[PDB]
């Protein structure tokens, strides 16, 4: 079954892992298998995630922690920890516009091998990107980014798994649900199959590998 | 009150109908200044068409927040949808305005808001996608950092985008990048013309029509 | 005003338009819009859909009235009026596989200036495309569609336009919504805005131009 | 009978919790012949995770059909959704499996099963998505074409994917295809060894352990 313990993390969250983790600045992020993470002391992380939330909260607890070895992130400057620690050179951190983020994640769940975005053009972002143009514009070739395990929180799990999410905890994480070779959900509630509509699920039950809280 | 007077112009800009996102800090106070007969909808990038104001105490709730984290209210009719969809909306030319924070605007019309080396280091976030992507970038920015000027000939800083902005307003002066170079279109009641060209290095030209607002 | 009557389609579709429709044979496909075309003579027409339905129903009925120039879709097998007007030469046919009409049209969609499949490598797909290797792994490197104005259907709008769907009538719908220039949709119903919850909502009224029933 | 010998092998090879997707024609008819204890979920490129069987009479709705549009019922738990996301399982990997027709299959396992030239020409649809990537792509076909060989050397008709197929179910013969070439698994208790290799026009490596089953 679906609906494990939460010392199942120490199972599938491997010392070394690649991690996507959703949640925008701790909204929508599975807090609970942070804490387990946090509890037995994973480490050497890398960490695909919007942001590295707060000192106090979500993902910054991993950082606070030093667990992580790299984050691949949009945004870091609510974490003066995750700053001090790129600094410093112990955390490796690989800044990516958000919206590209967004799309590099999708590419690796929908099996693209690339997409092309004007976005970063003629900035920084263009350093060690293939440049591509198409009708006299020019776009970056991003690449797909994979993980091991996605980290992912949603509003209820069918007893299918089908999950639906809430307001602005959506973010990352369906997107996430589709990119990482192994799914874990963390989810505020479970409901009976038929209490979630086929109108309204936004990640289908059969890519969830694991359920908990 | 340079906050107040940048935010009370740009709400001025705005026009009925139009789906509006608003950069954290300076860019939040427009939502306070929108005239009343003036309907907009506001977007966040992490996720919401339909931002309303703060709730009041008690009205909260924890998966409804700006881009800052900080707790929303949602207007009748938002949606909420996942990041991919939000850099659509903002990447895809469906989102008429932004209006985002400066470090400094060159006489190409490119912003610098994401970075200042040795000193600030936040992340870029979504603002390159939307400068690239809003159909509108306004650029609402103090004129000058502690008397340092932030309309500069090149930016120093690095660039968020290489798109050409299209309004930068400061506390001073309305400013309209345009082919030929940055034009000057309006200054503050509370300044002169002398006191804002002695506080920009990038070059003006001066619209005929000068106003005064803001 | 976003809503209007339905005769109005003659004032903004017109002769030679490039238009996207929705629609997977002809389920969720805007039917009241497409008998307007044919009731006006809309001619010329070049249309994106994933398919051509059935010479009865749907984009059938534009084809059978020979008021398509161009057709760009995935399948044509279950209508023999559009094979028979491909062989003589007078419409163009397209054939785009189903997953990267999707994907092409959305890039149009979200702004992205490509998107690099391995579906039709090394088949007659591959003629006059860009391939490019990622890892050792071939793609086809797919353009983005775009269109003067997306004909979708959708289930029910609100007050503000914002759409939702039903079932298996989704399919090509909201993505067409984000990549046309202008956006009418056919709906069943108009219901008040505070019907439709946010977390259900799949098409925004921001981007709905015009709605018919 | 034939179609009923490959369905019914074709259904022995499917695992519990799997995701399938049957193409029109022979394939559907897997679905009639799933054992009772195994329980599968079936997708519909159109749209759906969860289809269901065809609807008693009456409780049709005309917004819900297969990728033919017959109507189909909805199982509990289906969820339904936009093409592109239905792609995203269909290419990412997420579908387990697909079982589709042929025309040909060839000694690299490559498939061709969308068009012949001259004659059928209905376009691809979706199969060159599902061949490429489908987690194991299973062919159900009759071993010939009115006594032509379908499992040829090197596949004549325009190819569907350049992908490997993973097991080629006729009513003759089971076979995967390998780096090695093609082997043969199975062969029917209603042919003979020496009736499978010259209805087959590739060369085949014969297993050891060959079965008898479909
Ligand atoms: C968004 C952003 C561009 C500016 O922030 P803002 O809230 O929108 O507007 P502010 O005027 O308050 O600028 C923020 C700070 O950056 C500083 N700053 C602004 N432009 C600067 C520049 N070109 N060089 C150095 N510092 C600069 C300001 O002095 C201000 O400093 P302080 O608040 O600590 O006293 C940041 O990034
Ligand atoms: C590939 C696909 C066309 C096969 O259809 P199917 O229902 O799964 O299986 P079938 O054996 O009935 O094949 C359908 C037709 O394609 C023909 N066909 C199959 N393989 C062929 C080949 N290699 N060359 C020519 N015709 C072929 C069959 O003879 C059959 O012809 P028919 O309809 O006149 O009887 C599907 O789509």
């Amino acid at each position: 079954m679906k609906v494990v313990d939460i010392s199942k993390i120490n199972e599938l969250v491997k010392e070394g892992a690649t991690l996507m983790i959703g949640g925008f600045l701790g909204v929508g992020t599975p807090e609970n298998i942070i804490d387990e993470i946090i509890r037995h002391n994973i480490s050497n992380l890398t960490v695909i995630a919007n942001d590295t939330a707060f000192e106090d909260r979500g993902i910054g607890k991993l950082v606070k922690n030093k667990l992580c070895k790299k984050v691949i992130v949009s945004h870091i400057g609510t974490n003066p920890e995750t700053q001090r620690q790129m600094i410093e050179g112990t955390l490796e951190v690989e800044l990516v516009p958000q919206g590209t983020l967004a799309e590099r994640i999708r590419a690796a769940g929908v099996g693209l091998g690339g997409i092309l975005t004007p976005t970063g053009v003629g900035t920084v972002v263009e350093k060690d990107k293939k440049v591509i143009e198409v009708e006299g514009k020019k776009y970056l070739l991003e690449l797909p980014i994979h993980a091991d395990v996605a980290l992912i929180k949603a509003k209820k799990a069918d007893y299918l798994g089908n999950l639906v999410y809430n307001l602005t905890a959506e973010n990352f994480n369906p997107i996430m649900a589709l990119a990482a070779k192994t799914v874990i959900a963390e989810v505020e509630e479970i409901v009976p199959t038929g209490t979630l509509s086929p109108n309204e699920i936004k990640t289908p039950g059969i890519i969830v590998d694991y359920i908990v809280t | 009150n340079p906050k107040e007077k940048i935010a009370i112009r740009v709400a001025q800009e705005l026009k009925k109908g139009q789906l509006v996102n608003l950069g954290i800090g300076l860019p939040t106070l427009v939502a306070n200044y929108i005239p009343k007969d003036i309907h907009v909808t506001f977007q966040c990038e992490n996720g919401i068409i339909g931002m309303g104001p703060a709730p009041k105490e008690g009205y909260e709730n924890s998966d409804l927040t700006n881009a800052g984290a900080s707790y929303i209210t949602a207007l009748p009719g938002a949606m909420t949808f996942d990041s991919a969809f939000s850099f659509g909306i903002i990447r895809g030319g469906h989102l008429d305005v932004t209006v985002l924070g400066g470090l400094q605007v060159d006489e190409e019309g490119h912003l610098a808001n994401w970075m200042i080396p040795g000193k600030m280091i936040p992340g870029m976030g979504g603002a390159m996608d939307l400068v690239t992507g809003a159909k509108k970038v306004i650029v609402a920015m103090t004129h000058t950092a502690k008397g340092t000027p932030k309309i500069v000939k090149k930016c120093t800083l690095p660039l968020t985008s290489i798109r050409k902005v299209d309004l930068i307003v400061t506390e001073l002066a309305v400013i309209e990048p345009t082919d030929e170079g940055l034009l000057l279109k309006e200054i503050s009641k509370e300044t002169t013309l002398d006191e804002v060209l002695k506080l920009t290095e990038a070059k003006l030209i001066i619209a005929d029509d000068l106003k005064i607002f803001a």
